[PDB]
RNA sequence: GCCUAACGAGCCUGGUGAUAGCUGGUUGUCCGAGAAAGAAUUUUAGUUCAACCUUAAAAAUACCCCAAAAACCCUAAAUUCCA
RNA sequence: UCGGAGUACAAAAAACCCUCCGAGUGAUUUUAAUCUAGACAAACCAGUCAAAAUAACCAUAACAUCACUUAUUGAUCCAAAAUUUUGAUCAACGGAACAAGUUACCCUAGGGAUAACAGCGCAAUCCUGUUCUAGAGUUCCUAUCGACAAUAGGGUUUACGACCU
């Protein structure tokens, strides 16, 4: 007829790991097309918007506020756009680590 | 979300609006 | 596949799992991916890895090749300089 | 024009009685596909506190509003999740304003 | 299988049916009639 | 379904109707320090410092430490602005501002900042190096006296002691000079801690200088309960911190429990505890002086380990915990011909029966 | 607007080839690739052409 | 789309009269429940088996004894069109364990520990 | 059209137990558990996987799941994750 | 065949010969490597990310960038390459290496899983009555009609469905 090419499957974008999940390094947090979660502590981004922890500990999500890089021209604008008592606020994923860095153990008695 | 307290806390657009008689 | 021989009785082999698979003693398989020497200049470095690594193959396409090869395939080989002699067997498998 | 029940069509001022109004109106309101009425704002308000009045005395104990919010009898399988915000008052496209 | 909304009045389910019957509205009767009560 | 907010949200109070009549801020520079700002204050849903230990939050500090100086606010202000009226009347000052050619006389301003604003920012970095977090666990003190500590290397390079420096224990091998201003009324009390480097307790630290009963600057004439002894740091574990406190007491304190003999080599009688101590004499001592360095191994180490304390030098290393790796499925799918190294108990061959 | 695929190998001596899309109306193609065999910043430059 | 019921927290506010009208004690609550399947899970949601399965009702008109704590008082919730509760009353306390083969259950709601005396 | 009562290409024998995703049938008793469909396919009259399910064997967590948490102009019934 | 939006309102998935946008590529230089934890997605094949470590440039980044950036693409085998690559509107896009019409001269195995006739469901269409009065009727809505509209009933025509054969 005349719509065609409307059949495409989801791409199962969501959230992965929620609150509490005790995930390890290289896990994906969260897969998104356009940003919706930002990454925080100890939380990666991937060229495709993806989120994966870096450590190993207990997944959180807060709500931050939002300071662009001065670099971005669009949400440097936004920003001076923004009137005087306007903060941008986003919701942030990070990873609050478990695991110690390490252990100072005895080698050798010398 | 939507059923969390937090909702909205992220609303910016209603702050910047860009889109005589 | 030929379950009973015309000329032996016995039961043959498809060709062409041999040629494009490789089975371990401990019942795994090795095969490479689809597509790792097509349009490679438009593919991603990541992506070229992906399609050059080898992969394995679960328990439903390794029980069909093992359908499909005789028991001759399945045997312990000792080559020499055997690159894949360490993967031959299995080591701590909590099953 | 999508029309919902309750919702006013025209509306007319000016210096005259209610009974020349309605009277001329009335065969308007009965021409309209959904049933209709000639009313004003004394006589809204008094249907809107003849409501008020007859679902506040109710003598039943049990009413539709108490029995869907409480999911009594595992009603909700049978009922719609439109029914908690209808009430039991309006079923489809129609609107029994005798039903509290 | 009919739309949510139709013109036919959709006729009800049974236990629906019952619960409209049983949620019907009671108006309050006064013991005695106060037209001729004093 | 929405719910209501547990407080009030945050740009809740600038109104929406009528934004070109409020005024914006066009500076990033703006919008940072008020972002900054904001973020610091302690909002009712989950935020980052909750999860990532902002140390319990406000914590009453108990205060065990010397009165502030009373200075008289108003005399202060008009002395300092008429020193200030008297700077700005120059005018080679301003020539020198102007064409760029300005010097400060550091010396100077190093012995005002410790006059007036030392003790501050000493006690601040105290807590960050958690000093009170391991000697009294609950109470900070304001560092009052000033306390210059120095090492003699030689005949003439010294090497000071402040808050924070690393110091070698080849440096530190011999008793250090110690200086602060007092009235020949007072006595004092110096005590060198070891907080790192116990063996045995974690809990526990080590004396490495311990002289009651000072009277006035004089610290030789003042009695030593523990003799000097050069530190000891682990090879692995380094970076230990070493810390001089000095407490102003009142009476002629006399102790017979904490007293330590002239060879003092038994790492059981050198474990202390400062809590304990200063629950012992709170009495009439109060902290009023600190400094503190961290040290780590040398080659002088192990002449200490050998020849004094008769043991042998303890080696240890920075070990990191072995990697994770899930659970090995009977068939892996699509995992690289290496998966079976992930599991691999050792790179040898080993062959069964034959 | 056609473009072409150009198979450009290493100025380093050492045997090396890569294959890149180029405009059909430039000139010859001449780069700074990295090869892994020398492990360096090489010169490559245009030597045959492949796919239209 | 049919899914499972949200009960909002009114609906578990009793009023100062349901105490009298229900027999119940408006300061102390009461300890056991005594609940008894009626109806059928035929023709009802999976979850409400499932509840009705783990609440050990599998056979109706047998009653089972439960707490009276929020974790089970949830379920309750949940499956409150199919059950019947009451609460336990130990008019002579609780059975001993001499008297532990002597107990009846009294269809009133009670628990007799000294049934049939000879 | 006709070629021995059926000819858009005779009849017999052999290949031949032709081949049929198509139709029909499939023979004693009792007991246990027990399934209505996601993806490909000259494929939707069928096959091959996945999800279910059956007979055995290893283990240990499995359903219900309070908080807390899951987006930005408005958005209901309610979903995911866990004590 | 592939992607975006609603259907599919809030984790994921979710169809129609459902309603709309597109894609089968262009431009530029920063020409964008090797190896390997741990994960997303998925029947399989495929697609995706990626911590640490190594080679060359600041001795502080390298995910090539932009065009809604999401789609801009194709599996074996085989041919040409010569050390390392490429080759298909295989567009019926999980792709047979290459094969058109007509049969009312037709045949066979099946299907009421699927049409033409009948039956049946609905009433778009058709036919009836009543409600509403502006208007025609020389004045006058209803003697005879009655536009824009309302309610209800019948199952005669065609259409729709594909439930019995
Ligand atoms: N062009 C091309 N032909 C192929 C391929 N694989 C098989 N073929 C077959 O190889 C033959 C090539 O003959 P051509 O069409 O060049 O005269 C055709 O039968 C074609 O179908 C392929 O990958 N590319
Ligand atoms: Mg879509
Ligand atoms: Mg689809
Ligand atoms: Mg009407
Ligand atoms: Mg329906
Ligand atoms: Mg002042
Ligand atoms: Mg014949
Ligand atoms: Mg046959
Ligand atoms: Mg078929
Ligand atoms: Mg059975
Ligand atoms: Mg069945
Ligand atoms: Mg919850
Ligand atoms: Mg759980
Ligand atoms: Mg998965
Ligand atoms: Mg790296
Ligand atoms: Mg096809
Ligand atoms: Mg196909
Ligand atoms: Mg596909
Ligand atoms: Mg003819
Ligand atoms: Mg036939
Ligand atoms: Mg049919
Ligand atoms: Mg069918
Ligand atoms: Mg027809
Ligand atoms: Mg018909
Ligand atoms: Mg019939
Ligand atoms: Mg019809
Ligand atoms: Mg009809
Ligand atoms: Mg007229
Ligand atoms: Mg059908």
């Amino acid at each position: 007829s005349k719509n065609l090419g409307g059949k495409s499957p989801g791409k199962r974008f969501g959230i992965k790991k929620m609150e509490g999940h005790y995930v390890h390094a290289g896990n994906i947090l969260a897969t998104q097309r356009h940003f919706r979660w930002h990454p925080g502590a100890h939380v990666g981004l991937g060229k495709n918007k993806c989120l994966y922890a870096l450590e190993e500990g207990v997944v959180r999500y807060t709500k931050e506020v939002y300071v662009p890089n001065p670099s971005n021209s669009e949400a440097v604008d936004l920003v001076t756009r923004l009137p005087q008592g306007a903060v941008l606020y986003k919701t942030f994923v990070h990873v609050v680590p478990a695991k110690p860095e390490g252990t100072f153990k005895l080698v050798a008695m010398l | 979300y939507r059923s969390k307290p937090t909702h909205g806390i992220g609303r910016y657009k209603h702050l910047v609006k860009a889109q005589v008689r | 596949v030929t379950y009973f021989s015309s000329r032996k009785g016995k039961r043959k082999t498809v060709k062409a799992v041999i040629y494009r698979f490789l089975r371990l003693h401990s019942g795994l398989w090795l095969r490479r991916k689809a597509g790792y020497k097509k349009k490679l200049w438009k593919k991603t470095a990541a992506r070229k890895r992906r399609l050059r690594e080898f992969v394995f193959c679960n328990k439903t396409q390794s029980k069909l090749l093992d359908k499909m090869t005789t028991s001759f395939w399945k045997r312990r080989n000792w080559y020499a300089d055997d690159p894949y002699q360490k993967y031959q067997d299995r080591t701590n498998l909590k099953v | 024009t999508p029309v919902k029940a309750g919702r006013l069509i025209v509306e007319m001022g000016g210096r005259c009685e209610f009974k020349e109004v309605q009277g001329f109106l009335d065969l308007v309101a009965h021409k309209l596909p959904f049933p209709a009425k000639a009313v004003s704002r004394e006589t809204l308000e008094k249907m809107r506190k003849d409501q008020e009045e007859r679902e506040r005395n109710n003598q039943n104990p049990w009413t539709f509003e108490r029995i869907a919010t409480a999911n009594m009898l595992g009603i909700r399988k049978v009922l719609s999740p439109y029914d908690l915000t209808h009430k039991g008052r309006y079923w489809g496209k129609f609107y029994t304003p005798e039903r509290v | 299988g009919s739309k949510a909304v139709t013109r036919h009045r959709r006729v009800m389910h049974f236990e629906r049916q019952k619960l409209m019957a049983v949620t019907e509205y009671i108006p309050p009767k006064p013991t005695i009639n106060p037209r001729c009560l004093p | 379904r929405r719910a209501a907010p547990l407080g009030p949200m945050p740009n809740e109070d600038i109104d929406v109707s009528d934004l070109e009549r409020l005024k914006k801020y066009r500076s990033f520079d703006r919008y940072r320090r008020r972002a900054e700002q904001e973020a610091r204050k302690p909002h009712w849903w989950r935020t980052y410092r909750e999860h990532f230990g902002e140390e319990s939050g406000p914590k009453d500090r108990v205060d065990i430490g010397l009165p502030p100086p009373k200075v008289s606010r108003t005399q202060q202000l008009l002395e300092r602005k008429q020193a200030l009226r008297e700077l700005r009347a120059n005018v080679e000052e301003e020539r020198a501002a102007r064409l760029q050619t300005a010097r400060i006389p550091l010396e100077a301003v190093r012995a005002e900042w410790e006059r007036t604003c030392g003790p501050y920012h000493k006690q601040r970095l105290a807590e960050y190096c958690g000093l009170y977090r391991d000697l009294f666990h609950g109470a900070t003190f304001v560092p009052r006296v000033p306390l210059h500590v120095a090492y003699a290397v030689g005949e003439d390079d010294l090497m000071p002691v402040y808050h924070g420096n690393e110091v070698t224990p080849t440096e530190a091998a011999q008793a250090p000079e110690v200086t602060y201003e007092a009235d020949e009324g007072s006595l004092w009390t110096l005590l060198l801690t070891n907080l790192d480097g116990h063996l045995l307790e974690p809990d526990a630290e080590y004396v490495h200088w311990l002289v009651t009963n000072i009277p006035g600057n004089r610290v030789t004439e003042g009695q030593e309960t523990c003799p000097y002894l050069p530190p000891f740091p682990a090879r692995g574990s380094g970076f230990h911190r070493f810390a001089f406190l000095l407490f102003k007491q009142d009476k002629r304190i006399d102790f017979s429990g904490d007293t330590r003999p002239s060879p003092c080599y038994q790492l059981a009688q050198r474990t202390f505890h400062t809590f304990d101590f200063y629950k012992k004499h709170q009495d009439a001592m109060t902290p009023a002086g600190l400094a503190f360095f961290q040290c780590r191994w040398d080659d002088s180490v192990t002449r200490v380990f050998h020849q004094l304390l008769d043991m042998r030098e303890p080696v240890f290393e920075f070990v990191r915990p072995p990697p994770y790796h899930p659970k090995q499925k009977r068939f892996p799918h699509r995992q690289p011909l290496r998966y079976l190294d992930r599991y691999r108990d050792s790179h040898e061959p080993t062959y069964g029966i034959y | 607007s056609k473009t072409i695929l150009v198979k450009m190998m290493s100025q380093a001596g050492t045997g090396f080839s890569f294959n890149t899309k180029r405009s059909r109306l430039r000139e010859k193609l001449t780069l700074l690739h990295y090869d892994p065999v020398v492990k360096k910043k090489v010169l490559f430059v245009e030597q045959k052409k492949i796919r239209s | 789309k049919f899914t499972r019921s949200r009960i909002p927290d009114k609906v578990f506010q009793p009023s100062p009269e349901d105490h009298e009208k229900y027999g119940g004690d408006p300061q102390y609550p009461h300890k056991l429940h005594i609940v008894t399947r009626i109806k059928s899970t035929k023709r009802r949601p999976y979850w409400e088996k499932d509840i009705i399965k783990m609440l050990g009702l599998e056979k109706a008109h047998t009653p089972q004894v439960h707490k009276n704590i929020p974790s089970v008082n949830a379920k309750l919730k949940v499956v409150k069109h199919l059950i019947r509760i009451k609460p336990l009353k130990l008019p002579q306390g609780l059975p001993t364990e001499e008297d532990m083969a002597n107990t009846c259950l009294k269809s009133n709601g009670e628990l007799v520990v000294r049934w049939l005396l000879n």
